[PDB]
């Protein structure tokens, strides 16, 4: 039926107007499948023919599809969606299995139809009109309009979830021990009542729902140990995710693909590594959501790797509030980090791979710190508390680092886990100039026009170099010159530069970098025993710098 | 209660929409606090439940005040403030008591309990939307909008300012010595009397506010004189190597952007040729002149530096190491209104984020007292870290704006 709830008022966007997209129909086939699906819905009260004529309109490309001889209408609200006011997303994300607690009894009611049982703001139905054509390529024709939350409309899950938390509030009041969680058409009902009393609440609730125009199936799905909520598999002692299969078809209607983005980004909350921010481009605007679309080289690649991650099922335990949460991280494939979150050993709640990397020149300690943060945020979101950490790093490696890092950093309570590759500092710069070391005066220069330059050095021992360069930029030859100095010198060296740029990077202490060059410098750096890098202002005629500057400058 | 007053109408800046700021996740301890609190507030008509037809939101969270206590709500109205900020008159009452910074002590009170009396303009309520989150997204968020003047809104002390002047008139008469500045949600109260006295004339003011129906906690103690600017200073040790002189020159060369009389050439003369870093250089007279000369410019404070009221105040912080933090407050590059340090850390406190959080507050209450404006911060931290931990040490009812930066090699040029 149709819930008696009070409707949510819905405005068209600030200064805007409804969809006047004319239908591109005529098929003489399936135009009969509609008017049958319509006239059924017209009776359930979900729609109704519009009197005093006009206007507005939305498409109705109905796709009966290989559902095994079915007739399905498919209003395309894509254009009406762009004119409907924004709504607030009242959740921070989709719930995560590991965040559930053990309950003696749980039931999962399937709200039947749902969007279809909540009425639409009366003043706003007008903009939801559509059309079914006929023989005579002229009206004739027929024109309906929605009285209830339409399928693809922009406001239909936000409004529907609001209508629901309303309808439940009374029932949650009389029953404070029952926990009801909603998520689309699925409603999870946990409880620590004896199997028998539970089933009775579950009946009282199904009646409340019904008095409010909401029907819930009594034959109940296929409820064995695999009870299904939000596509997770809940067992009294573990949850498991139904491996997702991404079927390969080239009948990739704009729809079929539009449905793929939905499934994939639902999965990224369980599976680490799903990318969908690619094939989205195979959309944008309005381009007939029946118009078979060809797989590109950019999307058909990734979608191909997607099937790979979803390949292997995932599962874990439930959360127990009396114990702490422990997070363990390990280093993997350079910039690849693995982590597990558990409370009792070997009994993981959630596992993941963090990659990202932050900056153009990072290193292991700062990269670890980034992971300790991302993991921390996750723990607050899912369980609302902070975990204790086990980390491949020594109290003294971390200690010397933060205590010699110009920025501010911090990790919560942690414990050294002596494990496989430890995280360590791959070299350190001297704080004082080294005595009896060849003091290298470095510098480069580039001509922003011709793109030519030179990089070179000058020492206090008469050693000199100047290299001519093609297709470089000033700040690149500043790093080039520093590299020279490194590679033409003993294990212990004093370099002196005028590039605050070049000095920034090196002082950070990167061990990995975007630029190959910085890597070569990194390599050279760790091969040395003692290195001290120094800065001085250009063009003050400071001894050493002045000579090097002049030398590389037949470009300037 | 909700005293029968005409809603003072209010309208955002032109061209602008109300706030739509995503909500940060909160710990369970905090969500419980915010659920209780709002529950009382909704009972008392102060706020109302709204649905998702209201596209506007504003982060909420909870802090545990200064020197321990029990939870308090705090609504991060930053986005709504700068979307509404300074409308017409009614603005920041008086152009800030230029005197207050001079007073021997200043005390802070939380008159925020006001504001819940005055209704809020109908057509604005929606812009005040805010949403308590859900652990693991189990239940939907619980959304409320405001019906009365909200605590962090800046438009609140403005609208209430007529009434606060009345309430206070009698007190400022019986006490024309004592200075009283309202900023946002606190009253800054500065006398010259002796501690025991001043702290007495504060309670009188609390009871005086009670007798007019305001009610306060039942902040800090602040000693404005003794916020001494920190003058840039050069190394003293005699035994200059080619290094020491090079640092010396680079610093003076930068510091010559602040003080235009500074000269370097006699020090570059000592460095002619391609010498090694370690090599000790005899300080020539002409140099030791330039150095004593220069040393004695870095002494006298600067001239040509005047607060400009229509311009934002900026504030940079640099981590200096031994629990020490240096900061400068300025409005155009190199023209510093103030510069200070902040220290006092060891053992059960050492925690970059905590110290940086404390410094950010102290710097900010210096600015309120000195100019009646909060500074837009340049924080030497990483977005993620900072956003991850700040509400754990915050104890103030306002929130300055901030940006995230990589401190340059100028940590050196200050200390
Ligand atoms: C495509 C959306 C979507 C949505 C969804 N939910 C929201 C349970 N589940 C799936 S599934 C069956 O593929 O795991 N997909």
């Amino acid at each position: 039926p149709i819930s008696p709830i009070e409707t949510v008022p819905v405005k068209l966007k600030p200064g805007m107007d409804g969809p006047k997209v004319k239908q591109w129909p005529l098929t003489e086939e399936k135009i009969k499948a509609l008017v049958e699906i319509c006239t059924e819905m017209e009776k359930e009260g979900k729609i109704s023919k519009i009197g005093p004529e006009n206007p507005y309109n939305t498409p109705v490309f109905a796709i009966k599809k290989k559902d095994s001889t079915k007739w399905r209408k498919l209003v395309d609200f894509r254009e009406l969606n762009k004119r409907t006011q924004d709504f607030w997303e009242v959740q921070l994300g989709i719930p995560h299995p590991a965040g559930l607690k053990k309950k003696k009894s749980v039931t999962v009611l399937d709200v039947g139809d749902a969007y279809f049982s909540v009425p639409l703001d009366e003043d706003f139905r007008k903009y939801t009109a559509f059309t079914i054509p006929s023989i005579n390529n002229e009206t004739p024709g027929i024109r309906y309009q929605y009285n209830v939350l339409p399928q693809g409309w922009k406001g239909s899950p936000a409004i529907f979830q609001s209508s629901m938390t309303k309808i439940l509030e009374p029932f949650k009041k009389q029953n404070p021990d029952i926990v009801i969680y909603q998520y689309m058409d699925d409603l999870y009902v946990g409880s620590d009542l004896e199997i028998g009393q539970h089933r009775t609440k579950i009946e009282e609730l199904r009646q409340h729902l019904l008095r409010w125009g909401l029907t819930t199936p009594d034959k109940k799905h296929q409820k064995e140990p695999p009870f299904l909520w939000m596509g997770y598999e809940l067992h009294p002692d573990k949850w498991t995710v139904q491996p997702i299969v991404l079927p390969e078809k080239d009948s990739w209607t704009v729809n079929d693909i539009q449905k793929l983005v939905g499934k994939l980004n639902w999965a990224s909350q369980i599976y680490p590594g799903i990318k969908v921010r690619q094939l989205c481009k195979l959309l944008r605007g309005t381009k007939a959501l029946t118009e078979v679309i060809p797989l590109t080289e950019e999307a058909e690649l990734e979608l191909a790797e997607n099937r790979e991650i979803l390949k292997e099922p995932v599962h874990g335990v439930y959360y127990d509030p009396s114990k702490d949460l422990i997070a363990e991280i390990q280093k993997q494939g350079q910039g690849q980090w693995t982590y597990q979150i558990y409370q009792e050993p070997f009994k993981n709640l959630k596992t993941g791979k963090y990659a990202r990397m932050r900056g153009a020149h990072t290193n292991d300690v700062k990269q670890l710190t980034e992971a300790v943060q991302k993991i921390t945020t996750e723990s607050i979101v899912i369980w609302g508390k902070t975990p204790k950490f086990k980390l491949p790093i020594q109290k003294e490696t971390w200690e010397t680092w933060w205590t010699e890092y110009w920025q501010a950093t911090w990790i919560p309570e942690w414990e050294f886990v002596n494990t496989p590759p430890l995280v360590k500092l791959w070299y350190q710069l001297e704080k004082e100039p080294i005595v009896g070391a060849e003091t290298f005066y470095v510098d480069g220069a580039a001509n922003r026009e011709t793109k030519l330059g030179k990089a070179g050095y000058v020492t206090n021992k008469g050693r000199q170099k100047v290299v001519p360069l093609t297709n470089t930029t000033n700040q690149k030859t500043q790093l080039q010159a520093i590299y020279l100095a490194l590679q033409d010198s003993g294990l212990e060296v004093n370099i002196v530069t005028d590039s605050q740029y070049a000095l920034g990077i090196i002082q950070a202490q990167p061990d990995k970098s975007e630029s190959e060059l910085v890597n070569q410098i990194i390599e050279q750096l760790i091969k040395k025993e003692k290195v001290y890098l120094a800065w001085v202002p250009a063009h003050k005629g400071i001894g050493g710098n002045e000579q090097v500057d002049k030398l590389v400058s037949a470009g300037i | 209660p909700i005293s029968p007053i005409e809603t003072v109408p209010v309208k955002l800046k032109p061209g602008m929409d109300g706030p739509k700021v995503k909500q940060w996740p909160l710990t369970e301890e905090k969500i419980k606090a915010l659920v209780e609190i709002c529950t009382e507030m909704e009972k008392e008509g102060k706020i109302s439940k709204i649905g998702p037809e209201n596209p506007y939101n504003t982060p909420v969270f909870a802090i545990k005040k200064k020197d321990s206590t029990k939870w308090r709500k705090l609504v991060d109205f930053r986005e709504l403030n700068k979307r509404t900020q300074d409308f017409w008159e009614v603005q920041l009452g008086i152009p800030h008591p230029a005197g207050l910074k001079k007073k021997k002590s200043v005390t802070v009170l939380d008159v925020g309990d006001a504001y819940f009396s005055v209704p809020l303009d109908e057509d604005f309520r929606k812009y005040t939307a805010f949403t308590i989150p859900s652990i693991n997204n189990e239940t939907p968020g619980i959304r409320y909008q405001y019906n009365v003047l909200p605590q962090g809104w800046k438009g609140s002390p403005a609208i209430f300012q007529s009434s606060m002047t009345k309430i206070l008139e009698p007190f400022k008469k019986q006490n024309p010595d004592i200075v009283i500045y309202q900023y946002m949600d606190d009253l800054y109260v500065g006398s010259d009397l002796e501690i025991g006295q001043h702290r007495t004339k504060i309670e009188e003011l609390r009871q005086h506010l009670l007798r007019w129906g305001l009610t306060t906690p039942d902040g800090y103690e602040l000693h404005p004189d003794k916020w001494t600017v920190q003058p840039i200073v050069l190394p003293e040790k005699d035994s200059w190597t080619v290094n020491d002189i090079q640092k010396l020159v680079g610093k003076l060369n930068w510091a010559s952007q602040i003080y235009p009389g500074i000269k370097v050439r006699q020090l570059c003369k000592l460095l002619r040729g391609t010498k090694a870093l370690t090599e000790v250089i005899p300080l020539t007279e002409e140099a030791e002149l330039e150095l004593a000369e220069n040393r004695e410019i870095l002494k006298e404070p600067v001239h040509g530096v005047y607060y400009d009221p229509s311009k934002d105040l900026i504030a940079e912080i640099q981590k200096q190491g031994q629990g020490q933090w240096t900061y400068q407050i300025y409005q155009e590059p190199f023209k510093n209104l103030k510069t200070g340090k902040y220290a006092r850390m060891r053992g059960a406190h050492t925690n970059d984020v905590k110290q940086l959080t404390e410094a950010v507050q102290k710097i900010t209450t210096e600015s309120i007292v000195i100019w009646g404006k909060t500074p837009k911060f340049k924080l030497p931290i990483q977005k993620e870290t900072w956003e991850t931990w700040w509400t754990e040490y915050w104890q103030a009812t306002w929130i300055p704006e901030w940006e995230f930066v990589n401190t340059p090699p100028l940590v050196k040029l200050w200390y």
